[PDB]
């Protein structure tokens, strides 16, 4: 659960 | 082979006292006139004091009596004792050596030591790492610290270009600095990247490894 | 306290063109006894200490690019840049040593002209360690662009900012943007954006995120 890292 | 090094700067509260020192190397220290020039945060320059080869001392009007310029020809050091300081003294202070051997003409300068004079306490910084294509960019942020001088590096100062350290911005008596750095996507995670920050006043060196954000909640 | 004065404080030259500074004096610095002018020039690349450029109002210091020349005399001196490079980005000062209370001019800054560029934006949510200690701050990084005039941004109330000194290498600027906040208030919203409005961009350029915790 990071909402898009990359 | 003509080096000059400021020392002993930092911070004192209004009315206190300081003694800047400037160590020299690479010339017969005695046979040259020397000076001190400060640069206000306005970025305007101001001559402070000069001293000839015959120990004659010369000062500007704003700092008479308070500041004292002195030389030690035995150890090749040039001091600037600064007692009873107004807020006008808040400036970056350089030691100079005479360009020739006749006068005080500012030919060779040191790097400059910072002297901020205010009441606020010496507070250590807070180094926060920043983490998120084809070429990634990591960041580092330094919040809450007060004197001015801090030195942010990357991987113990091994990083090339792409770095863009931004100047500190004081607000409510706490400087706040940030910095960027860009590499390739194939260059990061695999290779470690650490944001190092030095804050000489609180006498702290802080290293912060830049790791990607974690898939953890509750 | 002899007063020095320099003409156009700000400038805007391009590579290869001519540049001329002017340093006016409030008292003759030319001693008849030696027929010598007591005035010098200095260059201070931003972030460094100044270096002695011209002295005796004409002599170039040993190791100075020969594209610099200093003429004028008495109470009106000048510094000449024939073919300006990109490494010559700074401000220039003129000193007098005819008399004590040694004085410097107000200084003449100079911008350089390159082709307009687009700002690379990169946005970073607050660190895991910042929220735990209380407070949180968003950051977006504007990097490498010729027009230092660009507005970047939905309620921007407690923001900070910072600018680089124009790159001596590639004649470009950069910008930070510290959207500071607290811990709770960061969680109670979700509209986090950084848009740019440039000299090349009324059709804008953005870089945003939806909060990592959603």
């Amino acid at each position: 659960p990071i909402y898009d890292i990359n | 082979e003509v080096q000059l090094q400021e020392s002993g700067g930092g911070l004192v509260k209004p009315g206190g006292s300081l003694k800047l020192s400037c160590a020299a190397s690479g010339f017969t220290f005695s046979t040259y006139a020397m000076s001190w020039v400060r640069q206000t945060p306005e970025k305007r320059l101001e001559w402070v004091a000069s001293i000839s080869t015959g120990d004659n001392t010369y000062y500007t009007d704003s700092v008479r009596g308070r500041f004292t310029i002195s030389r030690d020809n035995a150890r090749n050091i040039l001091y600037l004792q600064m007692s009873s300081l107004r807020s006008e003294d808040t400036a970056m202070y350089f030691c100079t050596r005479g360009r020739g051997d006749r006068g005080d003409l500012f030919g060779y300068w040191g790097q400059g030591t910072l002297v901020t004079v205010s009441s606020a306490k010496t507070t250590a910084p807070s180094v926060y790492p920043l983490a998120p294509g084809s070429s990634v960019t990591l960041g580092c942020l330094v919040k809450g610290y007060f004197p001015e001088p801090v030195t942010l590096t990357w991987n113990s100062g091994s990083l090339s270009s792409g770095v863009h350290t931004f100047p500190a911005v004081l607000q409510s008596d706490l400087y706040t600095l940030s910095s960027s750095v860009t590499v390739t996507s194939s260059t990061w995670p695999s290779q470690s990247i650490t944001c190092n920050v030095a804050h000489p006043a609180s006498s702290t060196k802080v290293d912060k490894k830049i790791e990607p954000r974690g898939p953890t909640i509750k | 306290d002899i007063v020095m004065s320099q003409s156009p404080s700000s400038l805007a030259v391009s590579v290869g063109e001519k540049v001329t500074m002017s340093c006016k004096s409030s008292q003759s610095l030319l001693y008849r006894g030696n027929q010598m002018n007591y005035l010098a020039w200095y260059q201070q690349k931003p972030g460094q200490s100044p270096k002695l450029l011209i002295y005796w109002a004409s002599t170039r210091e040993s190791g100075v690019p020969d594209r610099f020349t200093g003429s004028g005399s008495g109470t009106e001196f000048t510094l000449t840049i024939s073919s300006v490079k990109a490494e010559d980005l700074t401000v220039y000062y003129c000193q007098q040593y005819y008399t004590y209370p040694r004085t410097f001019g107000g200084g003449t800054k100079l911008e350089i002209k390159r082709a307009d560029a687009a700002p690379t934006v990169s946005i970073f949510p607050p660190s895991s360690e910042q929220l735990t200690s209380g407070g949180a701050s968003v950051v977006c990084f504007l990097n490498n662009f010729y027009p230092k005039d660009i507005n970047v941004k939905e309620r921007q109330n407690g923001v900070l900012n910072s600018w680089t000194d124009q790159d001596s290498k590639d004649s470009t600027y950069s910008m930070s943007s510290t959207l500071t906040l607290t811990k709770d208030e960061y969680e109670r919203h979700n509209s986090y954006t950084c848009e740019a409005t440039h000299k090349t961009s009324t059709s804008p350029i953005v870089k945003s995120f939806n909060r990592g915790e959603c």
